[PDB]
């Protein structure tokens, strides 16, 4: 109703959905139910263009979602910042023809990436319970994540039927694209 | 009008009895704290990544929340800090005034949204979302001199029989169990493991399989064969409990766990320990509830302690090594006794000045009424009895009894020099002072209220004083219009009984009149000396160290020990024991506890806190400041690590005076090393500049970290899967949990972890062989390279930007804004991509603390307008308004003769004395104008008005001065605040009375001769 | 809390009465009639 306290009403909705958050599908639940006092129209539409074409639309995209959106939400007054452009992301365009050629499935490529890119944590050697005589405790660490195309392309992949140990670049074009290609922006006819 | 009430005195009596009934009904239902909520509501998120480089936790469990936690209702600023031990906590402070609960739920919704992107361990550990009360309510400790129960036994008994029972108590918020319930600790051995060809996954699956609960099942569970009659809930039992049971599990020929892994009943985690008087024992840190009182809750917890003290087994013993309630109670009870002494001193001086008790029963019967009313309003407005509000009342008592005094004294003077009946005399007096009292009410409001609107914690501090004293003086003057007329009309008897004080008084009044005449002969030199006083007042006001809520002796003090960034618990234990042995030789130290491993600046293995408490002030031979200095000095030597003792903070965020807290943050992804170098450069450029005092950081220095480069090429060559190496490392030293198991009627835990003696050194990691594909097994050394580096272990984020804290306090001759712009100018020199942002108090002092001048202007304008309306003349108001420098003069001269600082208490006393001085001047010039309106010559009209007003002015002055004199000579606990409020108000009273009595008629003559 | 509601209500009525008729005897004479109303009330309840 017009003039109703939007805060307490938002609370009421939060309470009502709480009673239904245990029946939704698992993906829905573990993806979150973002309940927010919303609006319809955009106040304004900040954008970034590249007139000299030094940066493709994907590069312009990441910039706004990695050094703007997070800093633009703090402005007294900014309720939401919807980024019409996705952050960069390591895309693995697999080729199911080659996937079958060696005998593998995309599930396999998924497992190879999950394993050769695993995250480790040793903690800190010399942690309680300490031994009689421990006066040092350097917080050791382990690095098991790839950061460059070179490390991703050389990801091993056991070949199912024949035995040959192939790399990821054999069954998949590895490249850096955007997370999701949902939206694009044309500012005065130019991509931005 | 007051005439009506006079004729109907019983009406006023009822108006009084109703207020009385409401107050006596309202007092016991008021929250009784010492200082009200001042800090903004800080919702504190907490996450733990068991065993990860701080830099990984920040980039993996803080970046997410950072990128998402935003836009929530009225979020003011959110900071984040990830420490060594793998804990990341994020304090989000919202816009003032907002509710912590609703916004907290909002934060909860936001956090729920990013629960997937969070690593598995973080998810399984949960993200705590507390309300952030930074005050430990009380420490309930449990020690055993007989040593029958060790530290682990004590902690188990506490976490079993007491903790869950302390939480079932009215007013307890959070109960930090600084211990752990006994757990089936299984210390595996990697050497024998590798020898058997096993792995940590092997033992984990063996436990999870050979030990598992089983869903019961109900024999006959619907649907059942038509005919079946008796059902039964068939249970099932499948978790091992006894040590031997666990020590007999066949893994993969048969091999028992006792063969490859030692097993014992240790604890959930050895994070924290607790020393107490040297005796190792356990403790439980009570955390007040977000929105409850303090003294009532803590007394209830002490009652719960006395109740649980019965079933305590032999050998154990309870203790309260830290308790804040008795000090709170003593302070409040102390202020209350000050109220009572002030009232009885007003009673005494009234008997002295009016010659009989019939007149003393007037302010003694009215002042309580007003005070009672204030209590009622405090309830109906959500306030709370505290040192603030109570100091407001005791500061307002003067004004209250002043109005009462004015009424009764005027009625007496009329009744003596006119031969009228008490009723008619009171009628006449009210006819003559019915309006001035209203002007008094308006001007009082205009000097109190327009000073109650500043923002910040300091704004709330003010608001308390202001709203309490304003409601009190409003009730006081309303009483002066309603009840006192009835009192002075009915209770008063014709004056007939004659005490050689009359002669003295008449004699000194005539002397003052002659002296006054002699003074007004020299209005121009009077003005000269007045501007001299005003200049001296401005000088002392601008060139005096401003402070906030000065220190005091709360009875205890907190000694924080911060070891290097790579030290071990044992080291910390050594430092704490040396500190303890240093404090043994003092007679003032009553109890000394020490939380080995906790720290208000974050947990860790190299941080400790010791809450050392002293005896009551009755039997001390030193002050807490002297003791803390001695501790600091004795610590600066003979040990290692920054171990410093610090007095308790007066109020939240109010410890260092004006120690502006800035955050140097990045804005161009400059990286941590560049940011750190720029911060060191700025620290140098700030130490090199004047108008500062010890600019210093707040984050720990760099730390020695170990980066294990993993040769992938060699791995794929030898054939071992990267996953295997990763798992070996992560399971080499990580306190991994499996599931629950029943023992002693509880569901304790069973944790698998590499035996501590085989995971201390780095070289041990090399013994972690891994089975290779080539028929052999390779040591981890040939595949990993240990590279040392120096990385910052304390990771900090501010407003989603990697930041560094920088705190500093300005020296004398420097204001706050000057230091702020000085820092602004100094940072504007730093390289591109390095911004700055204030925070908390420092922030408030920039955004909306330039209002003091604006507020004062509003107050002065309203005061002028009110006086102008009170006299219908644009010249008279300035006469009264010129009384400020006198009151301030007294305050400064007093603040200087004792050496206190320009603290908020001094300012509110300044407001109280300014109000009373304006009152005096108003009444003086009002009677002067009244006599001037009847043809009497101004030159003598003013003098006559002063001669008349002399008795009430001295009366009220002496009353208030004698009543606040205890606040000046107070000794004992909390006497500091008492002083900071009594010295100012006392000097103010002295100068106000002695100077106004002369200058105000001089001001009147000057003004009315100026046109 | 049935005693405090009758203790406070009766006192409020007494106070208001004294305010209204500027005396201490008149409100006593007015209060002295309350037990008679309670008397009948109790009588009716017991009988029914």
């Amino acid at each position: 109703k017009p003039g109703t306290d939007v805060e307490m009403a938002q609370v009421d909705v939060q309470n009502k959905i709480k009673a239904v958050e245990a029946r939704l599908p698992q993906v829905v639940r573990q993806q979150g139910l973002q309940v927010e006092a919303s609006s319809s129209g955009f106040l304004m539409l900040v954008g970034i263009n590249s007139p000299n074409n030094q940066y493709s639309e994907v590069d312009l995209s990441d910039y706004l979602v990695r050094n703007v959106v997070e800093e633009l939400k703090r402005v007294e007054g900014v309720g939401k910042v919807q980024s019409f452009g996705a952050e960069k992301a390591m895309r693995i365009w697999v080729d199911p023809n080659k996937l079958v050629s060696y005998g593998l499935s995309i599930s396999d490529v998924n497992n190879a990436i999950r394993e050769n890119n695993v995250e480790i944590a040793p903690g800190r050697l010399g942690d309680l319970p300490a031994e009689k005589g421990q006066l040092i405790t350097i917080p050791l660490s382990a690095q098991g994540q790839l950061s460059s195309l070179e490390q991703f392309k050389n990801i091993s992949l056991k070949s199912k039927t024949n035995g040959s140990v192939i790399k990821l670049s054999d069954v998949a074009n590895v490249e850096i694209g955007s997370q999701a290609y949902n939206f694009a922006i044309l500012e005065n006819g130019k991509p931005a | 009008m007051s005439q009506f009430f006079i004729r109907r005195p019983v009406f006023a009596w009822v108006i009084a009895i109703f207020i009385i009934i409401f107050g006596l009904l309202s007092i016991p239902k008021l929250p009784i704290a010492r200082f009200p909520s001042v800090a903004p509501p800080q919702v504190n998120i907490s996450a733990t990544y068991p065993g990860a480089t701080a830099k990984t936790i920040n980039d993996s469990v803080v970046t997410l929340i950072e990128r998402e936690l935003s836009g929530v209702k009225n979020l003011l600023y959110y900071s984040a800090t990830t420490d060594t031990s793998g804990t990341a906590e994020i304090t989000a402070t919202f816009k003032p005034g907002t509710d912590v609960e609703m916004a907290q739920v909002d934060v909860q919704n936001k956090i729920k949204a990013v629960e997937a992107r969070l690593p598995q361990v973080v998810r399984q550990q949960g993200l705590q979302v507390e309300a952030s009360s930074s005050g430990f309510l009380m420490l309930v400790g449990i020690n055993s001199p007989n040593n029958q129960y060790s530290e682990v036994d004590l902690s188990d008994y506490l976490v079993r029989n007491v903790v869950e029972e302390l939480k079932r108590v009215e007013g307890v918020g959070k109960v930090q169990s600084f211990g752990a319930e006994k757990a089936m600790r299984i210390w595996v051995d990697p050497n024998k493991l590798v020898s058997y060809g096993l792995s940590i996954s092997d033992v984990n699956n063996a436990i999870r399989e050979n030990n598992v609960e089983i869903a019961p099942g109900r024999l006959g569970d619907l649907p059942a064969e038509k005919g079946q009659l008796i059902t039964i809930p068939l249970s099932a039992q499948g978790q091992l409990s006894s040590l031997e049971q666990f020590k007999n599990i066949s893994l993969k020929s048969v091999i028992k766990l006792s063969d490859v892994a030692n097993v014992e009943i240790g604890s959930q985690a050895y994070n924290f320990a607790i020393l107490e008087n040297g005796k190792p024992a356990t403790a439980a840190a009570i955390q007040l509830s977000p929105g409850a009182n303090a003294v009532k809750t803590a007394e209830g917890v002490r009652a719960k302690i006395e109740e649980l003290k019965l079933n305590l087994p032999e050998g154990m013993e309870f203790s309260i090594p830290y308790d804040t309630a008795p000090f709170v109670k003593i302070s409040i009870e102390k202020v209350i006794h000050t109220l009572l002494e002030a009232m009885v001193l007003v009673f005494i001086v009234m008997y002295l000045f009016l010659h009989n008790v019939r007149y003393t029963l007037i302010p003694a019967i009215v002042a309580p009424i007003a005070l009672l009313g204030t209590f009622t309003v405090m309830l109906l407005a959500g306030f709370s009895i505290n040192v603030l509000t109570m100091f407001g009342m005791v500061l307002a008592i003067g004004i209250i009894v002043d109005d009462a005094i004015v009424v009764v004294e005027n009625v007496e003077r009329i009744m003596a020099t006119e031969g009228l009946s008490p009723k008619d005399a009171t009628s006449k007096a009210m006819k003559e002072i019915t309006s001035p009292i209203i002007g008094i009410t308006l001007v009082l409001a205009a000097v109190f209220l327009p000073m109650a609107f500043a923002s910040g914690s300091v704004g709330v501090i003010y608001k308390q004083f202001t709203l309490t004293m304003s409601v009190s003086i409003l009730f006081s003057a309303l009483l002066a219009l309603i009840l006192t007329p009835a009192l002075c009309a009915t209770i008063l008897k014709p004056i007939d009984g004659h005490a050689w004080f009359d002669r003295s008084f008449d004699k000194v009044t005539k002397k003052y009149e002659l002296m006054l005449l002699k003074i007004i002969k020299h209005t121009v030199p009077m003005m000269v000396i007045f501007l001299v006083i005003t200049g001296i007042t401005f000088a002392g006001m601008k060139y005096w160290p401003t402070a906030f809520m000065p220190e005091e002796d709360q009875g205890w003090f907190m000694t924080s020990f911060q070891l290097p960034s790579d030290a071990t618990a044992e080291r910390t234990r050594n430092v704490v024991n040396q500190f303890e042995n240093n404090l043994k030789d003092n007679p003032d130290v009553k109890s000394n506890t020490a939380i080995l491993g906790w720290g208000f600046s974050g947990a860790g293995q190299n941080v400790a806190v010791a809450f050392t408490t002293l005896k009551d002030f009755k039997e001390r031979t030193s002050s807490a400041s002297k003791m803390t200095s001695d501790v600091n000095s004795s610590m600066a030597n003979s040990t290692e690590g920054e171990t410093m003792a610090v007095l308790p903070p007066a109020i939240d965020e109010l410890g260092t005076f004006s120690g502006f807290s800035l955050r140097l943050q990045d804005r161009a992804n400059l990286g941590m090393p560049a940011l750190l170098a720029a911060q060191d450069e700025l620290m140098a450029m700030a130490a090199k500049n004047k108008k500062f005092y010890m600019v210093w950081n707040e984050g720990l220095p760099q730390g020695d970290n170990i980066s294990l480069k993993i040769d992938r090429e060699k791995l794929s060559a030898l054939g071992v899967k990267f996953s295997d190496v990763s798992d070996i490392i992560s399971t080499s030293m990580g306190s991994m949990y499996i599931n629950d198991f029943p023992n002693q009627g509880r569901m304790q835990q069973v944790i698998v972890q590499v035996e501590a003696k085989s995971r201390m050194q780095l070289k041990d990691i090399l013994n972690l062989k891994v089975m290779g594909s080539s028929g052999q097994l390779v040591s981890l050394s040939e595949v990993v390279t240990p590279q040392w580096n120096k990385a910052p272990q304390q990771y900090n984020r501010y407003n989603g930007r990697p930041s560094l804290s920088i705190a500093g306090i300005p020296n004398f001759d420097t204001s706050s804004g000057e230091a702020m712009r000085e820092m602004e100018q100094l940072i504007a020199k730093l390289p591109k991509g390095i911004g700055y942002e204030w925070t908390g108090i420092s922030l408030q002092e920039k955004q909306s603390e330039s209002q003091m001048a604006f507020l004062l202007g509003l107050s002065m304008l309203v005061v002028f307008l009110v006086l102008a309306a009170l006299y219908e003349s644009w010249a008279i108001p300035l006469s009264v308004m010129l009384v400020v420098p006198l009151g301030i003069f007294g305050a400064i001269i007093a603040i200087m003769s004792r050496g206190l600082m320009n603290d908020v208490f001094f300012k509110i006393g300044l407001i109280t004395i300014i109000g009373l001085s304006a009152k005096n001047a108003i009444l003086i010039v009002e009677f002067a104008k009244m006599l001037k309106e009847e043809g009497m010559s101004l030159i003598e009209a003013t003098v006559a008005a002063a001669k008349l007003r002399l008795r009430p002015i001295l009366m009220t002055s002496l009353a208030f001065t004698c009543g606040v004199i205890p606040l000046v000579i107070a000794t004992g606990a909390s006497s500091e605040t008492q002083h900071a409020l009594g010295t100012g108000v006392f000097g103010g009273m002295i100068s106000a009375t002695i100077l106004a009595i002369f200058f105000v008629p001089v001001f009147f003559i000057f003004i009315l001769g100026a046109v």
